[PDB]
């Protein structure tokens, strides 16, 4: 129980997938003016990383990985293409469903919700498993708490967002600059974990 | 029994002596266009009119049937206009006793009455002026029904009337007006008042709810906040006491009663005490020879909440019990920012002024600063006692955020109930003119 | 060797099992059913349909299209439908037009509603009547230097319904018309010469449509007649192709056949007992020659009403014997007529400037009561403006305040 | 000059509308009682500088050696030239002008460079220059080292004016503290001015660890005075006798400072009680824990307390308005993630002996957020009209 | 959609095409350029080889030839410290330490840690000035993601780390990771000890900046922290009883004659 | 003409206007020789893919497009990626790193999705070269005062001597990490929305 708690607070904190190592910027910068348009796109993205880590992770450990099912045989140069194609498979499944159930967030995220599948978290996140060779049930905990601290991150960007509603920015600034600062002293104040090790 | 504990009583000196005394003569009274909210008038007299008591002077376009009438007899001497032609006040000279009469009827009559009958005498007297809805503080449609009249038989303002006074005198009109609110309603009828004794109407609906504690426990906006929570889908009207002794005089006599109880206090009045006039009255006839020589303000209303009566608004509003005066302050202070401040009021303790209980100031039109953005140390939920996030909504507001503001309360509020967050604010913002931009831009849209 | 083989097919057999995975549950969030779009509402007449569509295109293919006037993208926001069952929210886009008070009642844009489940629909009956007629143009004259007057009948004996202040929509096809062949009076083409004019064409690619105004009432039976200025490019910019439409219509003849598409509601006067006050200028005189002619003649109301019109020279203006027989035969009608630059050759007496000014100095200045009185405007965007500013500066409301911004 | 005139004298203005009356407070009078509150500190600061540098210099140098140490250093000659004593001998006056001719021009380029950048901005956007900027800077030039290079106390205050705050539009308008983020700036941008063993004594040549760094290394019996060989004790540390941060080092005359305007009601009281739940809460957590191998386990809150700059962060910074949350729910929520964050730092992160700035500037961030739950808690209360 | 895109045959088809084309030239680019990978890999080996021992060279021909001539590899047994029989030039080391089920270590007696393995037979490289061996080459290796690197001695061992020291293999964050793209800091190990008058490992990575002239002190990475710390252990582990101690105890006593 | 390649550098670029490829312009931006590389590898991958796309763009099922765009774009990385390691090996090295974040670049992807699946073959092409043009733009530019800033070199060569070598610049610190890269953009965009108003975002 303490180790995947550990690894969950890890996933979570320590390692950041937004505030540490700087990954899925695009729509955290882009689609950051609303808490609940956030939240939204946080959930999806927590279960798009909490199915793609386990389902690479099975793949990679029956097929992909060297000796698995013949000996002698490799096959290692399919990696990103195997894990990229589960990722635009899951995307297309939830484009779906979004249009049937969600219409607002649907239509709030526009030309983003079909790249979510290039966003570099989730991608990020397999990579990092294969790399760390993580077990099953390493792999749900470490997708769903990367999922989980990549939410929190954007979520406070949002709250920041509408707390500067009473703000005068330049013009020149306002909307993309000013985000773009706001998200530089964010990474500031997330350098508080740097070297902690868990 | 409510206690407000959040709130401020403003010890502010020149405090009245609650004795009726009779007032100056009056030769002019005006009706204020600019005190109704969202009215755009039309005129039915022209200067040079003879007019009765009771005679329709203009009509509103945006609420159809609703009529302003004269409160005295007499003739049309000015129709005073602004920017954009708005109206600001129709001046009559009193002459002459005429007046138009309705219908009256016995004591035991009045609870019994027809809703539509109770309207329409209402309307043609204008009395119906003397409501106001929540949300927006409007005149009610003529149409339309409310669940919930509240009567506000209390003040908290400072320097105001005693309502037990006045109330005392006009037992059998006070109750009389309860018992037509009461037939009118359709739902409850809420007599707000404090612990001491008033008198009572039989009726089952018509309660009686005692607030306890500071400024604003006697304000109609508190007083729905704990009873009667009002949103788009719940719509309260509001009157005060003065205003219910003037209906049950109405229903009584037949005859529209215009004598108005108010207080003349302030730091610059010789004798404060109370005295009777008349509804509208010209506010330089009644100060004169009764303030102390230099230059002053006169209010209409409150320090809090009122208006400034100067030129063609200096008259009583329709909504207003009591005349303020105090000086004008426009001397520059040599490091009065920085000194230790026995003579000064605030509601933070970083003057010598709070160690002192009891101390009565004499306070003037001064701002104690310049124009700031907001820093909030707290202020503002020290004299907020509604279940609202103060500086968020003040925030929003500052903003422009109406779906926020909307969200966090703003419906629920008049722009006296935001006076004591002007007062306390340290960027010198004025929350009421914002309050009332974010209201009218939600019923434009809506 | 061997290692490619393996590659090859398990990727192939992987990709497969995906998107195998994708069509089912596909086949389960996507419906495939009918749709009962009550088109009429209360009967439940509806129209069968396949899903995935646009309102405004299904419509359109039943024939009971609405006013469309840019094909999508919410920028017109013409189309107007009321839907109270059907799509379940409101797009952001459509906010833009819709207040909260109309999309509280249903209000939306026919091109951003998409379809996907059973709908009803609340069209007025003024929709369900609409219908298409074919007219003969009995004459095309020239009223002004760049104004035509150009009048239709019906065939059959039919008259269009139609009320004051209404417009149709005119059908033209793919055609390449050259300014040289345009018939214009020796009396109004002195300026076409020293312009030269003459030397412009234009081209149409694929068939368009554009919004007009009739200039006739009612009573007027089975004639249409319409007021149609040059669209000339403009002198800033001589290399300019000039316009298509207004081109074609210019070529129009005595005796040719046109095309239109009905009437439709808007720009109404309100039936109160205020006084009114029409100011029209430029090539606005269709809308308030049909109101006041509607106006003294039909209902004959007694409404006291005023036309104050601003032309730019003597030459330009004209119907002067029609509102001059008006005024003779009703004492409530008062018309006045100002120049903004006339020239030496017209050696004009009267009332000069622009046409708010004049109006501001001889009549509204001295009046009891601006706001009380309804304003109907028609005119160039410029005196648009600077009638508004003066209103508003006198205290007039917005409902009060009547305009039909057809473009100068 | 207009200048001098707009701060020195008050406006003059009446009320135009509304309350006719007004509270006699402003932001002025806000701005200028929080510069005043750290007086004490600040003075504490200077001596105690000056004193533990001569005392280091007298442990390293004597006679001829310390001589020629004194004739090549401008703040020591500058010292004995206006009267003062380098020798051990030297007293408080002598050990206070020492502390200013390290304090009054880190602060003097502090004032110069910060004014300019806040001049500069309201001019362009044509605002009048408010107070904060006061604030602001006396803060920034107490929380560095003594020994602080002037062009880098001239970097970090032009991050923390420009950076965190007059592009946000200036004073009430940002989210984040300046003076902490202009620390953060010089903290990241050039750590060997900023930290270790040479920058927290101003003595030539003398190398010494502070507290936190000898607890980090051996527990509460590794804290010695190695310029006079004593044993560090916790009256020591309260009172204020140990290295540091200017004026970070009194909790004494901290708490008399803080102790004034919380009465006054300028900084929140609610906002300091959660620091110190936090605090207490994850340090006693630490301590029933226990551990063999890191000695930052075993340390109480009350060393906690007067240790690194935790009560100067606590009473002085975390207090500031406009970082902090806005509701009181959201601000006990706010100090006590402040004092858990700091505590945690200290503990369990080995790159950093002190996590005070960072614990403040990762709490900034999330404010609004415990503002944001607290806001929809009432929203819901009015959807269901209260009762 | 289009056509008949909806249609299963239409999709299949279209996906099953493309995944054949896709799938058959990355097979074949991946299959075929294997060999030349590895050559690359293994020049780029002989190399930083060569520019630890100090021998300049550039170009294939120049690093080969170089190579087998300036350098001679050897196998060590690690427990012992002794030479071990030839074949030294087609060692891997790093397959060896996964097979033959080598030497697992204790949780103890790990440091630089996510090794979990250790091969029972080592390789030095040692640089011939003309016949006979001036001093040697260590290769060893540590966790933060994977770092290997090639450590240089002296004959002499305890008093000089020749030439200095280079990072063959990582792959730590650009910015922080400057443990190779800075030589100024691969400049600082030349001339430290390795050892104490004890003899027991004194190689210290000093936070903040080693002291001017210090023994035994290497400043460590600014802003990289763990890395730092990775570096540490990696000396603390390769320098002990369970690394090249033995070797480097025969060393200094005469292994190297 | 080319008056296409040059659009995306200053009216639309993809970093400063649309938000496309934040990631690798934070990662890559420490040194000018690995933003140069990662500039050409990325103009090269979306023109290719943006080319292949369009060639079959009315046969892909909407569906499916999102696995057919995405295993086009990962198989053209996967082969350069082999291509430059078997003869450009410095090269490889320099990119392997990052070699993962070349298909996640929403360059890539977004121009497919917005452009390749609607347009002809070769103006597809040429709006991939113009988009990686507006790229390498932004990444020249932030890693100019990086790498100067942080190191006091340009392309490794020494412009400003350090106090380490004798000299007298003391490098900042902060420019080696990736606030410096969020601080250095945001002022990039205000120049840019300075100088190109129309650009700038409405205050409603
Ligand atoms: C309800 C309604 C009623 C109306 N009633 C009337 C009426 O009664 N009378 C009336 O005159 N108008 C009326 N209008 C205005 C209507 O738009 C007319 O159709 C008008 O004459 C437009 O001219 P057009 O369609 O011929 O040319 P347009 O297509 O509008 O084009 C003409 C203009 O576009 C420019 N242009 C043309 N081609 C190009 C090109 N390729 N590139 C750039 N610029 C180009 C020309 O230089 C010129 O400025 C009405 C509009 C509405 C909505
Ligand atoms: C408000 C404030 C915040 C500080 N924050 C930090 C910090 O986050 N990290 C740090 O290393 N030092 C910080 N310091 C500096 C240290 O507290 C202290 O002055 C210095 O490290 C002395 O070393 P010591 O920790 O051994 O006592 C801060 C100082 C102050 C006044
Ligand atoms: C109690 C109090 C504390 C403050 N603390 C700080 C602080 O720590 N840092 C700072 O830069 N400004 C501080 N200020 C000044 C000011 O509020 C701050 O710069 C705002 O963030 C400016 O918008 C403080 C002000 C007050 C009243
Ligand atoms: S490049 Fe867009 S999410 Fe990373
Ligand atoms: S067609 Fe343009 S808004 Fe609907
Ligand atoms: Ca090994």
């Amino acid at each position: 129980m303490e180790h995947y708690i550990s690894l969950l607070v890890k996933s979570i904190f320590i390692e950041n997938m937004a505030l540490s190592f700087f990954l899925g910027m695009c729509t955290f910068l882009a689609v950051s003016k609303k808490v609940k348009t956030s939240f939204g796109l946080g959930i999806a993205v927590i279960v798009v990383l909490t199915i793609s880590v386990p389902v690479n992770n099975l793949v990679y450990n029956l097929v992909l990985k060297p000796d698995a099912l013949v000996e002698g045989v490799d096959l290692s140069f399919l990696n990103f293409i195997t894990f990229i194609g589960v990722i635009a498979a899951l995307v297309q499944i939830l484009e779906m469903i979004l249009d049937r159930f969600f219409p607002p967030l649907y239509n709030a995220l526009g030309i983003f919700l079909p790249l979510i599948t290039v966003n570099c978290a989730i991608f990020g996140g397999v990579s990092f498993m294969v790399q760390r060779d993580y077990s099953f049930a390493e792999s749900v905990v470490y997708g769903f708490g990367s999922g989980v601290g990549w939410m929190l991150a954007i979520v406070a960007l949002a709250g920041i967002r509408e707390k500067m509603k009473y703000s005068d920015v330049p013009p020149g600034l306002r909307g993309l600059g000013i985000t773009f600062i706001t998200a530089g002293l964010m990474a500031l104040g997330f350098m508080s974990f740097s070297g902690v090790q868990l | 029994m409510i206690t407000i504990k959040k709130g401020l009583d403003l010890p502010i000196a020149g405090t009245p002596s609650q004795v009726i005394s009779d007032g100056k003569a009056i030769k002019k009274v005006a009706l204020l266009g600019e005190e109704y909210v969202g009215m755009r008038p039309t005129m039915h007299v022209r200067v040079g009119d003879e007019v009765k008591k009771a005679q329709i002077l203009f009509e509103d376009k945006k609420n159809p049937g609703v009529k302003f009438t004269s409160p005295v007899s007499g003739k049309v001497v000015e129709i005073n206009r602004g920017a954009k032609r708005v109206l600001q006040s129709v001046v009559i000279e009193v002459a002459g006793d005429d007046q138009v009469t309705f219908d009256k009827f016995e004591a035991n009559q009045l609870a019994s009455l027809n809703r539509d009958a109770i309207k329409t005498q209402l309307v043609e007297s204008g009395l119906w002026t003397a409501f106001r809805t929540r949300p927006f503080s409007k005149v009610p449609a003529i149409d339309s029904t409310s669940e919930a009249i509240f009567v506000t038989a209390m003040d908290t303002n400072p320097l105001a009337a005693e309502p037990t006074v006045v109330i005392n005198e006009q037992s059998e009109a006070f109750v009389a007006g309860l018992d037509v609110l009461s037939a009118l309603t359709t739902g409850k009828v809420y007599v707000c008042k404090k612990g001491t004794s008033l008198p009572r109407s039989q009726q089952p609906n018509v309660e009686e709810h005692v607030f306890d504690g500071p400024h604003p426990a006697g304000l109609a906006g508190t007083h729905m906040h704990f009873l009667y929570p009002v949103s788009a889908d719940h719509v309260a009207w509001s009157i005060n006491y003065q205003d219910v002794i003037a209906v049950g005089q109405l229903f009584l006599t037949g005859e529209l009663y215009t004598q108005r109880v108010v207080s003349l206090a302030g730091p610059v009045v010789n004798k404060p005490r109370l005295v009777r006039t008349v509804m509208g009255a010209s506010l330089e006839q009644l100060v004169d020879s009764e303030i102390m020589p230099g230059e002053v303000r006169i209010i209409s209303g409150s320090v809090l909440s009122g208006t400034k009566a100067t030129g063609p608004h200096a008259y009583l509003g329709r909504y207003h019990l009591q005349v303020s005066v105090l000086r004008e302050g426009r001397d520059k202070e040599l490091f009065g920012w920085a000194m230790p401040g026995k003579n000064k009021f605030s509601v933070t303790r970083s003057f010598l002024g709070h160690l002192f209980k009891g101390q009565v100031y004499n306070m003037t039109t001064t701002t104690n600063g310049s124009d700031r953005s907001m820093v909030p140390i707290g202020n503002y939920e020290k004299v907020m006692p509604l279940d609202m996030e103060p500086t968020l909504l003040l925030r929003d507001l500052c903003a422009g955020d109406s779906d926020s503001a909307v969200r966090l309360g703003a419906l629920e509020l008049d722009e006296e109930d935001l006076a004591l967050c002007t007062f306390v604010c340290p960027g010198k913002y004025e929350y009421g003119q914002l309050l009332r931009e974010c209201l009218d831009k939600i019923e434009k849209e809506g | 060797m061997s290692t490619i083989i393996f590659g090859v097919v398990m990727f192939t057999l992987i990709i497969l099992a995906l998107v195998l995975v994708i069509l089912f549950a596909k086949s389960k969030l996507v419906p495939t059913g009918d749709i009962t779009i009550s088109i009429n509402g209360d009967p439940e007449k509806a129209i069968v349909t396949q899903p995935g569509g646009k309102l405004l295109t299904a419509l359109a293919g039943a024939g009971v299209f609405v006013s469309s006037a840019c094909g999508g993208g919410g920028s017109c926001g013409q189309c107007r439908v009321k839907i109270k069952s059907g799509g379940g929210d409101i797009l952001p886009t459509e906010l833009d037009h819709i207040s909260k008070g109309e999309a509280r009642e249903g209000e939306r844009l026919a091109c951003q509603v998409a379809v996907k489940a059973d709908m009803d629909l609340e069209l007025p009956e003024e929709i369900f009547g609409v219908k298409k007629w074919e007219c003969t143009v009995i004459s095309n004259d020239n009223k002004a230097t760049f104004i035509k007057e150009l009048k239709l009948a019906i065939p059959d004996g039919e008259s269009v319904p139609f009320r004051a202040g209404g417009y149709i929509q005119i059908e033209a096809p793919a055609h390449h018309v050259k300014y040289a062949d345009f018939d214009v009076p020796e009396k109004y083409r002195g300026d076409w010469d020293k312009f030269n004019l003459f030397r412009y064409e234009s081209k149409v690619d694929e068939p368009i449509i554009r919004a007009y105004s009739m200039a006739n009432y009612p009573e007027e039976f089975g004639i249409i007649m319409l007021n149609v200025r040059i669209a000339t490019p403009p002198p800033n910019n001589p290399n300019v192709p000039p316009g298509q439409m207004s081109s074609y219509i210019w070529s129009l003849k005595a005796g040719d056949k046109c095309t239109i598409s009905g009437p439709f509601g808007e720009f109404f006067a309100k039936d109160t007992d205020a006084e009114m006050v029409f100011i029209g200028g430029g090539a606005g005189m269709a809308p308030m020659r049909s109101h006041i002619f509607d106006q003294l003649k039909r209902l004959k109301s007694k409404r006291k009403m005023s036309y104050w019109y601003g032309a730019r020279s003597k030459r330009e203006m004209f119907y002067v014997e029609d509102f001059d027989g008006l005024a003779a035969e009703n004492d409530n009608f008062v018309w006045h007529c100002a120049l903004s630059d006339p020239q030496p050759e017209d050696n004009w007496t009267g009332y000069t400037g622009f046409i708010h000014n004049v109006l501001y100095e001889n009549y509204l200045k001295d009046h009891e009561a601006p706001e009380d009185c309804e304003y109907y405007m028609c005119g160039p965007p410029m005196m648009n403006a600077a009638v508004i500013n003066m209103l508003k500066n006198l205290g007039v409301e917005e409902e009060n305040i009547l305009l039909d911004d057809f473009g100068g | 000059y207009e200048a001098a005139a707009t701060l020195f004298y008050t406006p003059g203005l009446v009320t135009k509308r509304s309350s006719h009356v007004r509270d006699s407070v402003d932001l002025k009078r806000i701005m200028i009682m929080v510069w005043l509150a750290v007086f004490p500190a600040m003075f504490w600061g200077m001596y105690n500088a000056g004193g533990q540098a001569i005392a280091a210099l007298n442990h390293l140098y004597s006679g001829d050696q310390l001589a020629a140490i004194v004739a090549g250093n401008w703040h020591y000659w500058l010292t004995e030239m206006l009267g003062g004593t380098m020798s051990s001998d030297a007293g408080w006056g002598s050990k206070m002008l020492l502390g200013a001719t390290y304090f009054l021009p880190i602060y003097a380029t502090v004032f110069i460079v910060g004014g300019f950048w806040e001049v500069l901005f309201c001019m362009v956007r044509k605002h009048e220059v408010n107070e904060g900027f006061f604030v602001t800077s006396i803060l920034f030039a107490l929380i560095v080292p003594p020994t602080l290079p002037l062009w880098q106390a001239a970097l970090g205050i032009t991050f923390g004016v420009v950076v965190a705050k007059e592009v946000f539009g200036g004073t009430g308008r940002n989210f984040l503290n300046p003076a902490l983020a202009g620390r953060a700036f010089l903290f990241f941008a050039y750590p060997a001015q900023i930290s270790g063993d040479l920058v927290w004594t101003a003595a030539d040549g003398y190398s010494g660890a502070t507290a936190l760094s000898q607890w980090a290394q051996g527990g509460a019996g590794a804290l010695i005075n190695n310029a006079t060989g004593q044993t560090i004790t916790w009256m020591d540390a309260f009172i204020g006798n140990i290295p540091g941060s200017i004026g970070e080092v009194s909790t004494l005359a901290l708490m008399i400072g803080a102790a004034f305007i919380v009465y006054m009601g300028i900084a929140s009281w609610r906002i300091i009680g959660g620091v110190m739940i936090g605090m207490i809460l994850l340090s006693t957590l630490f301590n029933v824990i226990g551990s063999d191998t890191n000695a930052m386990f075993n340390m109480p809150w009350h060393w906690h307390l007067v240790l690194g700059g935790f009560a100067f962060g606590m009473f002085f910074m975390a207090t500031d308005p406009v970082s902090a949350s806005f509701t009181n729910s959201g601000k006990w929520a706010y100090g006590i993630l402040i004092g858990v964050m700091c505590v945690l730092i200290r503990v369990v992160n080995p790159a950093y002996p002190e996590g005070m700035m960072l614990a403040i500037l990762f709490a900034n961030l999330f404010a609004p957020l415990f503002d944001h739950v607290v806001v929809e808690r009432n929203i819901k209360r009015r959807l269901a009209r209260y009762g | 959609m289009a056509s008949n895109n909806d249609s299963i045959k239409k999709t299949l088809f279209v996906v099953i095409a493309l995944s054949l084309v896709c799938s058959i030239i990355v097979s074949a680019a991946a299959v075929g350029l294997r060999d030349k990978q590895k050559e690359n890999a293994a020049l780029d080996k002989q190399s930083k080889i060569l520019q630890v021992a100090g021998i300049e060279a550039k170009g294939s021909k120049q690093i080969v030839e170089l190579f087998n001539k300036s350098i001679e590899p050897r196998l060590v047994d690690f427990n012992t410290g002794d030479f071990v029989e030839g074949d030294a030039a087609n060692y891997d080391q790093r397959k060896a330490a996964k097979e033959a089920s080598e030497s697992i270590k204790l949780t103890a007696e790990q440091d630089k840690a996510k090794i979990q393995r250790r091969a029972n037979v080592g390789v030095v490289y040692l640089v011939k000035d003309g016949d006979k061996t001036s001093k040697v080459i260590l290769p060893v290796h540590g966790n933060g993601l994977w770092s290997m690197m090639y450590a240089f001695v002296a004959v002499e061992t305890d008093g000089n780390t020749v030439s200095g020291l280079t990072y063959y293999e990582q792959g730590e964050t650009p910015g922080l990771g400057g443990e190779v793209e800075n030589p100024a800091w691969r400049a600082q190990w030349v001339g430290k000890k390795l050892f104490d008058e004890n003899h027991k490992p004194a190689i210290k990575i000093v936070k903040g900046g080693a002291p001017q002239g210090s023994e035994h002190g290497v400043d460590g990475l600014s802003g990289a922290y763990l890395t730092s710390n990775g570096v540490q252990n990696t000396f603390d582990f390769w320098l002990g009883d369970m690394g090249f101690g033995p070797f480097l105890t025969k060393v200094r006593d005469g292994g190297l004659n | 003409l080319k008056k296409s390649v040059l659009a995306p550098v200053l009216d639309n670029n993809p970093i400063a206007l649309q938000v496309l490829g934040v990631c690798s312009a934070l990662a890559v931006t420490t040194k000018l020789e690995t933003a140069f590389v990662m500039t050409l590898a990325v103009m090269f991958v979306t023109a290719l893919s943006n080319f292949f796309v369009s060639l079959i763009r009315n046969h892909i099922p909407n569906s499916v497009r999102i696995i057919v765009q995405m295993a086009i774009i990962a198989s053209l990385v996967i082969v350069v990626d082999q291509i430059l390691k078997a003869y450009l090996y410095d090269i490889s090295k320099q990119l392997s790193v990052f070699v993962g974040l070349i298909i996640t670049n929403c360059i890539v992807m977004g121009r497919a999705e917005a452009f390749a699946m609607k347009s002809e073959p070769i103006p597809s092409f040429i709006d991939g070269i113009g988009n990686g043009l507006g790229y390498g733009f932004v990444l020249m530019t932030v890693g100019f005062f990086r790498e100067l800033l942080g190191s006091g070199k340009l392309f490794g060569l020494e412009v400003l001597p350090l106090i380490s070598n004798g000299g007298w610049y003391q490098p900042n610190g902060l420019m080696l990490l990736a606030p410096s890269a969020f601080f250095l953009i945001g002022f990039m965009i205000w120049a840019i929305r300075t100088f190109k108003p129309e650009q700038v975002e409405a205050k409603e």
